Protein backbone atom coordinates (compact mmCIF):
# COMPACT_ATOMS: atom_id res chain seq x y z
CA UNK A 1 0.00 0.00 0.00
CA UNK A 2 1.02 3.53 -0.79
CA UNK A 3 1.13 6.23 1.79
CA UNK A 4 -2.17 7.91 2.35
CA UNK A 5 -0.34 11.25 2.35
CA UNK A 6 3.00 12.71 1.37
CA UNK A 7 4.40 12.96 4.82
CA UNK B 1 1.53 46.69 19.09
CA UNK B 2 -1.50 48.67 20.33
CA UNK B 3 -4.47 46.55 21.43
CA UNK B 4 -6.83 48.12 18.84
CA UNK B 5 -4.45 46.91 16.06
CA UNK B 6 -4.29 43.24 17.15
CA UNK B 7 -5.49 40.87 14.39
CA UNK B 8 -7.17 38.70 17.05
CA UNK B 9 -9.85 39.12 19.69
CA UNK B 10 -9.02 37.59 23.06
CA UNK B 11 -11.69 36.74 25.65
CA UNK B 12 -11.67 35.07 29.05
CA UNK B 13 -14.89 33.03 28.82
CA UNK B 14 -14.82 32.05 32.51
CA UNK B 15 -12.53 31.60 35.49
CA UNK B 16 -13.42 28.14 36.81
CA UNK B 17 -11.89 28.84 40.22
CA UNK B 18 -14.48 31.65 40.60
CA UNK B 19 -17.26 29.04 40.27
CA UNK B 20 -15.79 27.11 43.21
CA UNK B 21 -13.93 24.44 41.23
CA UNK B 22 -10.90 23.13 43.15
CA UNK B 23 -7.54 23.30 41.29
CA UNK B 24 -6.86 19.62 42.07
CA UNK B 25 -9.37 18.71 39.31
CA UNK B 26 -7.90 21.04 36.66
CA UNK B 27 -6.16 18.42 34.53
CA UNK B 28 -6.62 16.60 31.23
CA UNK B 29 -8.41 13.60 32.76
CA UNK B 30 -10.76 15.51 35.11
CA UNK B 31 -11.76 18.78 33.33
CA UNK B 32 -12.95 17.99 29.78
CA UNK B 33 -13.67 20.32 26.91
CA UNK B 34 -15.27 19.08 23.70
CA UNK B 35 -16.50 22.49 22.49
CA UNK B 36 -16.84 26.04 23.79
CA UNK B 37 -20.43 25.21 24.81
CA UNK B 38 -19.50 23.34 28.04
CA UNK B 39 -16.75 22.46 30.50
CA UNK B 40 -17.23 19.29 32.59
CA UNK B 41 -15.33 18.96 35.87
CA UNK B 42 -15.16 15.57 37.58
CA UNK B 43 -14.83 16.12 41.33
CA UNK B 44 -14.12 13.54 44.07
CA UNK B 45 -15.00 14.46 47.63
CA UNK B 46 -14.80 12.02 50.56
CA UNK B 47 -14.76 9.04 48.17
CA UNK B 48 -17.84 10.18 46.15
CA UNK B 49 -17.72 11.39 42.55
CA UNK B 50 -19.68 14.26 41.07
CA UNK B 51 -19.74 16.26 37.85
CA UNK B 52 -19.99 20.04 37.50
CA UNK B 53 -21.22 21.06 34.05
CA UNK B 54 -20.43 24.70 33.22
CA UNK B 55 -22.66 26.01 30.40
CA UNK B 56 -20.50 28.65 28.69
CA UNK B 57 -23.33 29.44 26.25
CA UNK B 58 -25.75 30.27 29.09
CA UNK B 59 -23.90 32.66 31.38
CA UNK B 60 -21.71 29.90 32.87
CA UNK B 61 -24.69 28.24 34.58
CA UNK B 62 -23.44 25.30 36.69
CA UNK B 63 -25.33 21.99 36.83
CA UNK B 64 -23.96 19.60 39.48
CA UNK B 65 -24.81 15.88 39.64
CA UNK B 66 -23.50 12.95 41.67
CA UNK B 67 -22.15 10.15 39.50
CA UNK B 68 -20.74 6.65 39.85
CA UNK B 69 -18.37 6.91 36.89
CA UNK B 70 -14.89 8.45 36.88
CA UNK B 71 -14.77 10.13 33.46
CA UNK B 72 -17.28 12.40 31.73
CA UNK B 73 -17.70 14.57 28.62
CA UNK B 74 -20.50 16.78 27.23
CA UNK B 75 -21.74 16.82 23.63
CA UNK B 76 -20.50 19.73 21.43
CA UNK B 77 -23.93 21.48 21.46
CA UNK B 78 -26.57 19.41 23.31
CA UNK B 79 -27.18 18.66 27.00
CA UNK B 80 -26.01 15.08 26.47
CA UNK B 81 -23.46 13.69 28.93
CA UNK B 82 -21.32 10.59 28.41
CA UNK B 83 -20.06 8.82 31.52
CA UNK B 84 -17.81 5.79 31.94
CA UNK B 85 -16.70 3.77 34.98
CA UNK B 86 -13.15 2.39 34.86
CA UNK B 87 -13.23 2.26 31.05
CA UNK B 88 -15.81 -0.62 30.91
CA UNK B 89 -19.33 0.57 31.89
CA UNK B 90 -20.59 3.30 29.53
CA UNK B 91 -23.81 5.29 29.71
CA UNK B 92 -24.88 8.34 27.72
CA UNK B 93 -27.84 10.44 28.88
CA UNK B 94 -29.88 13.28 27.53
CA UNK B 95 -30.09 15.46 30.69
CA UNK B 96 -33.12 17.36 29.32
CA UNK B 97 -35.38 14.40 28.44
CA UNK B 98 -33.70 12.26 31.13
CA UNK B 99 -33.41 9.50 28.54
CA UNK B 100 -30.60 6.95 28.21
CA UNK B 101 -29.20 7.06 24.65
CA UNK B 102 -26.52 4.37 25.11
CA UNK B 103 -25.81 1.82 27.81
CA UNK B 104 -23.32 -1.02 27.43
CA UNK B 105 -20.33 -2.73 29.08
CA UNK B 106 -17.13 -3.13 27.09
CA UNK B 107 -14.85 -6.14 27.53
CA UNK B 108 -11.84 -4.09 26.39
CA UNK B 109 -11.71 -0.78 28.36
CA UNK B 110 -12.01 2.56 26.61
CA UNK B 111 -8.95 4.64 27.51
CA UNK B 112 -9.84 7.80 25.52
CA UNK B 113 -12.91 9.26 23.87
CA UNK B 114 -13.89 12.37 21.93
CA UNK B 115 -16.88 13.56 19.91
CA UNK B 116 -15.96 13.24 16.22
CA UNK B 117 -19.10 15.04 15.00
CA UNK B 118 -22.52 16.00 16.38
CA UNK B 119 -23.71 12.42 15.78
CA UNK B 120 -20.62 10.29 16.40
CA UNK B 121 -18.50 9.53 19.49
CA UNK B 122 -15.01 8.12 19.03
CA UNK B 123 -13.46 5.56 21.39
CA UNK B 124 -9.88 4.34 21.66
CA UNK B 125 -9.04 1.18 23.64
CA UNK B 126 -5.62 -0.35 24.33
CA UNK B 127 -5.86 -2.19 20.97
CA UNK B 128 -8.73 -0.71 18.92
CA UNK B 129 -10.42 2.42 17.53
CA UNK B 130 -14.25 2.47 17.53
CA UNK B 131 -17.11 4.85 16.80
CA UNK B 132 -20.68 5.00 18.05
CA UNK B 133 -23.67 6.61 16.37
CA UNK B 134 -24.91 7.79 19.78
CA UNK B 135 -28.25 9.02 18.44
CA UNK B 136 -29.17 5.93 16.37
CA UNK B 137 -31.76 4.83 18.93
CA UNK B 138 -30.25 1.40 19.68
CA UNK B 139 -29.38 1.90 23.34
CA UNK B 140 -27.52 -1.39 23.88
CA UNK B 141 -25.58 -1.46 20.61
CA UNK B 142 -21.85 -1.35 21.31
CA UNK B 143 -19.43 0.84 19.30
CA UNK B 144 -18.40 -0.42 15.88
CA UNK B 145 -14.76 -1.32 15.23
CA UNK B 146 -13.18 1.23 12.87
CA UNK B 147 -9.67 -0.26 12.80
CA UNK B 148 -6.92 -1.63 15.06
CA UNK B 149 -4.43 0.81 16.53
CA UNK B 150 -1.07 1.04 14.72
CA UNK B 151 2.07 -0.02 16.64
CA UNK B 152 3.44 3.56 16.38
CA UNK B 153 0.87 4.52 19.06
CA UNK B 154 2.21 1.84 21.42
CA UNK B 155 3.23 3.30 24.77
CA UNK B 156 1.63 6.68 23.98
CA UNK B 157 -0.90 8.64 25.97
CA UNK B 158 -3.82 9.12 23.57
CA UNK B 159 -4.74 12.83 23.59
CA UNK B 160 -6.95 13.36 20.51
CA UNK B 161 -9.17 11.65 17.94
CA UNK B 162 -10.48 13.68 14.99
CA UNK B 163 -12.39 13.02 11.77
CA UNK B 164 -13.50 14.74 8.57
CA UNK B 165 -17.11 15.81 8.02
CA UNK B 166 -17.72 12.74 5.82
CA UNK B 167 -16.57 10.46 8.69
CA UNK B 168 -14.31 8.47 6.36
CA UNK B 169 -10.94 9.94 7.35
CA UNK B 170 -9.67 9.79 10.93
CA UNK B 171 -6.61 10.64 13.02
CA UNK B 172 -5.60 9.46 16.50
CA UNK B 173 -2.86 11.38 18.33
CA UNK B 174 -0.65 10.06 21.11
CA UNK B 175 2.34 11.50 22.97
CA UNK B 176 5.31 9.91 24.70
CA UNK B 177 8.60 10.96 26.26
CA UNK B 178 11.59 10.73 23.90
CA UNK B 179 15.07 12.27 24.16
CA UNK B 180 13.92 14.15 27.32
CA UNK B 181 11.13 15.82 25.28
CA UNK B 182 7.53 15.07 24.34
CA UNK B 183 7.17 13.43 20.91
CA UNK B 184 3.87 13.17 19.04
CA UNK B 185 2.64 10.18 17.00
CA UNK B 186 -0.39 10.12 14.70
CA UNK B 187 -2.31 7.24 13.17
CA UNK B 188 -4.11 8.42 10.02
CA UNK B 189 -6.83 6.10 8.74
CA UNK B 190 -8.78 6.11 5.47
CA UNK B 191 -11.98 4.13 5.92
CA UNK B 192 -12.60 3.93 2.18
CA UNK B 193 -9.14 2.43 1.56
CA UNK B 194 -9.01 0.54 4.91
CA UNK B 195 -5.39 1.72 5.29
CA UNK B 196 -3.56 3.44 8.18
CA UNK B 197 -0.37 5.53 8.00
CA UNK B 198 1.94 6.37 10.92
CA UNK B 199 3.22 9.95 10.96
CA UNK B 200 4.96 12.23 13.45
CA UNK B 201 2.81 14.98 14.92
CA UNK B 202 1.41 16.49 18.12
CA UNK B 203 -1.81 17.96 16.67
CA UNK B 204 -4.19 17.20 13.80
CA UNK B 205 -7.43 18.35 12.18
CA UNK B 206 -9.40 17.86 8.96
CA UNK B 207 -10.86 20.92 7.20
CA UNK B 208 -12.11 22.26 3.87
CA UNK B 209 -11.13 25.13 1.56
CA UNK B 210 -12.80 26.82 -1.41
CA UNK B 211 -10.23 27.46 -4.18
CA UNK B 212 -10.48 29.67 -7.26
CA UNK B 213 -11.99 27.61 -10.10
CA UNK B 214 -13.90 25.17 -7.84
CA UNK B 215 -17.17 27.16 -7.55
CA UNK B 216 -18.70 26.49 -4.11
CA UNK B 217 -17.33 22.93 -3.85
CA UNK B 218 -14.58 22.69 -1.20
CA UNK B 219 -11.47 20.52 -1.30
CA UNK B 220 -10.39 18.63 1.83
CA UNK B 221 -7.06 19.17 3.60
CA UNK B 222 -5.36 17.54 6.59
CA UNK B 223 -3.53 19.96 8.91
CA UNK B 224 -0.84 18.69 11.29
CA UNK B 225 1.74 20.28 13.55
CA UNK B 226 4.89 18.67 14.92
CA UNK B 227 7.93 19.43 17.02
CA UNK B 228 10.84 17.05 16.41
CA UNK B 229 12.01 15.72 19.82
CA UNK B 230 15.65 15.35 18.59
CA UNK B 231 16.16 18.59 16.62
CA UNK B 232 13.53 20.84 18.23
CA UNK B 233 12.33 21.83 14.73
CA UNK B 234 8.64 22.81 14.56
CA UNK B 235 6.65 22.22 11.38
CA UNK B 236 3.06 22.76 10.23
CA UNK B 237 1.95 20.78 7.17
CA UNK B 238 -1.24 21.10 5.12
CA UNK B 239 -1.96 18.34 2.59
CA UNK B 240 -4.92 17.53 0.28
CA UNK B 241 -6.94 14.36 0.83
CA UNK B 242 -9.33 12.65 -1.61
CA UNK B 243 -8.98 15.16 -4.49
CA UNK B 244 -12.21 15.24 -6.56
CA UNK B 245 -10.82 14.86 -10.10
CA UNK B 246 -13.91 16.70 -11.44
CA UNK B 247 -12.63 19.92 -9.77
CA UNK B 248 -10.08 22.00 -11.76
CA UNK B 249 -8.06 23.33 -8.78
CA UNK B 250 -5.99 21.17 -6.44
CA UNK B 251 -4.47 22.15 -3.10
CA UNK B 252 -0.66 22.18 -3.36
CA UNK B 253 1.00 20.94 -0.16
CA UNK B 254 2.20 23.69 2.19
CA UNK B 255 4.83 23.47 4.95
CA UNK B 256 5.58 26.29 7.43
CA UNK B 257 7.95 26.62 10.39
CA UNK B 258 6.43 26.69 13.86
CA UNK B 259 8.51 29.21 15.82
CA UNK B 260 9.73 28.30 19.31
CA UNK B 261 11.68 30.96 21.27
CA UNK B 262 15.10 29.95 22.70
CA UNK B 263 13.91 29.39 26.27
CA UNK B 264 10.92 27.21 25.24
CA UNK B 265 12.89 23.97 24.80
CA UNK B 266 10.17 21.78 26.36
CA UNK B 267 7.19 23.41 24.64
CA UNK B 268 5.26 21.66 21.82
CA UNK B 269 1.92 22.04 19.93
CA UNK B 270 -1.07 21.04 22.09
CA UNK B 271 -4.02 22.01 19.86
CA UNK B 272 -4.99 23.03 16.34
CA UNK B 273 -8.38 24.39 15.24
CA UNK B 274 -9.44 25.90 11.89
CA UNK B 275 -11.98 28.47 10.73
CA UNK B 276 -13.30 27.09 7.45
CA UNK B 277 -15.17 30.31 6.73
CA UNK B 278 -12.10 32.58 7.02
CA UNK B 279 -9.40 30.03 6.12
CA UNK B 280 -7.40 30.55 9.36
CA UNK B 281 -5.45 27.93 11.31
CA UNK B 282 -5.04 28.48 15.07
CA UNK B 283 -2.25 26.45 16.67
CA UNK B 284 -1.72 26.55 20.42
CA UNK B 285 1.36 25.36 22.32
CA UNK B 286 1.46 23.77 25.77
CA UNK B 287 3.21 26.86 27.21
CA UNK B 288 0.40 29.13 25.95
CA UNK B 289 1.62 30.54 22.59
CA UNK B 290 -0.96 31.04 19.82
CA UNK B 291 0.16 30.86 16.18
CA UNK B 292 -2.12 31.90 13.29
CA UNK B 293 -1.62 30.64 9.74
CA UNK B 294 -3.56 31.34 6.57
CA UNK B 295 -5.03 28.06 5.27
CA UNK B 296 -4.52 28.51 1.51
CA UNK B 297 -0.81 29.48 1.65
CA UNK B 298 0.24 28.23 5.09
CA UNK B 299 1.62 31.73 5.79
CA UNK B 300 2.32 32.44 9.48
CA UNK B 301 0.33 35.62 10.23
CA UNK B 302 0.85 36.17 13.94
CA UNK B 303 2.40 34.73 17.11
CA UNK B 304 1.54 35.87 20.65
CA UNK B 305 1.38 34.51 24.19
CA UNK B 306 -2.21 34.12 25.40
CA UNK B 307 -1.38 32.41 28.72
CA UNK B 308 1.72 31.84 30.88
CA UNK B 309 0.15 28.94 32.79
CA UNK B 310 0.21 25.71 30.76
CA UNK B 311 -2.70 24.68 28.53
CA UNK B 312 -4.08 21.19 29.15
CA UNK B 313 -7.05 21.07 26.70
CA UNK B 314 -8.62 23.00 23.82
CA UNK B 315 -11.65 22.98 21.52
CA UNK B 316 -13.30 24.98 18.70
CA UNK B 317 -14.75 28.37 19.65
CA UNK B 318 -17.67 30.38 18.23
CA UNK B 319 -19.21 27.95 15.73
CA UNK B 320 -15.70 26.69 14.94
CA UNK B 321 -14.44 30.14 13.84
CA UNK B 322 -11.82 30.27 16.61
CA UNK B 323 -10.08 28.32 19.37
CA UNK B 324 -10.70 28.06 23.13
CA UNK B 325 -8.47 26.48 25.78
CA UNK B 326 -8.18 25.85 29.51
CA UNK B 327 -5.01 26.65 31.49
CA UNK B 328 -3.78 25.13 34.76
CA UNK B 329 -5.26 28.05 36.77
CA UNK B 330 -8.76 27.25 35.41
CA UNK B 331 -9.08 30.16 32.97
CA UNK B 332 -11.08 29.30 29.85
CA UNK B 333 -9.62 31.52 27.14
CA UNK B 334 -10.74 32.15 23.57
CA UNK B 335 -9.13 33.58 20.44
CA UNK B 336 -10.63 34.37 17.05
CA UNK B 337 -9.57 36.77 14.29
CA UNK B 338 -10.70 40.38 14.43
CA UNK B 339 -12.83 40.76 11.32
CA UNK B 340 -12.14 44.53 11.28
CA UNK B 341 -8.35 44.40 11.81
CA UNK B 342 -7.07 41.20 10.18
CA UNK B 343 -6.86 42.58 6.61
CA UNK B 344 -5.34 45.97 7.66
CA UNK B 345 -2.86 43.96 9.74
CA UNK B 346 -1.80 41.81 6.77
CA UNK B 347 -1.62 44.89 4.52
CA UNK B 348 0.18 47.26 6.88
CA UNK B 349 2.14 45.08 9.33
CA UNK B 350 3.01 42.17 7.01
CA UNK B 351 3.01 44.34 3.84
CA UNK B 352 1.55 41.42 1.89
CA UNK B 353 -1.02 42.63 -0.67
CA UNK B 354 -1.56 39.18 -2.22
CA UNK B 355 -2.28 37.58 1.14
CA UNK B 356 -4.55 40.49 2.18
CA UNK B 357 -6.57 39.92 -1.00
CA UNK B 358 -6.84 36.16 -0.32
CA UNK B 359 -8.10 36.66 3.23
CA UNK B 360 -10.40 39.58 2.37
CA UNK B 361 -11.95 37.71 -0.59
CA UNK B 362 -12.50 34.40 1.21
CA UNK B 363 -13.99 35.97 4.33
CA UNK B 364 -15.80 38.96 2.80
CA UNK B 365 -13.75 41.11 5.21
CA UNK B 366 -13.13 44.91 5.10
CA UNK B 367 -9.80 46.63 4.41
CA UNK B 368 -9.01 45.59 0.82
CA UNK B 369 -11.37 47.79 -1.22
CA UNK B 370 -8.52 50.02 -2.50
CA UNK B 371 -6.29 47.16 -3.71
CA UNK C 1 -30.55 -1.09 36.50
CA UNK C 2 -27.33 0.68 37.39
CA UNK C 3 -27.38 4.34 36.41
CA UNK C 4 -23.98 6.02 36.51
CA UNK C 5 -25.50 9.45 36.87
CA UNK C 6 -28.05 10.60 39.44
CA UNK C 7 -30.59 12.38 37.30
Amino acid sequence: NLNLIDM
Amino acid sequence: MAMSDLPIEFTELVDLMSLGISPQFLDFRSTTFESDHFVTVRETKDGTNSVAIVDLAKGNEVTRKNMGGDSAIMHPSQMVISVRANGTIVQIFNLETKSKLKSFTLDEPVIFWRWLSETTLGFVTARSILTSNVFDGNVNAKPQLLTLRHANLNNTQIINFVANKNLDWFAVVGILQENGRIAGRIQLFSKQRNISQAIDGHVAIFTNILLEGNGSTPVQVFVTGNRNATTGAGELRIIEIDHDASLPSQYQKETTDIFFPPDATNDFPIAVQVSEKYGIIYLLTKYGFIHLYELETGTNLFVNRITAESVFTAAPYNHENGIACINKKGQVLAVEISTSQIVPYILNKLSNVALALIVATRGGLPGADDL
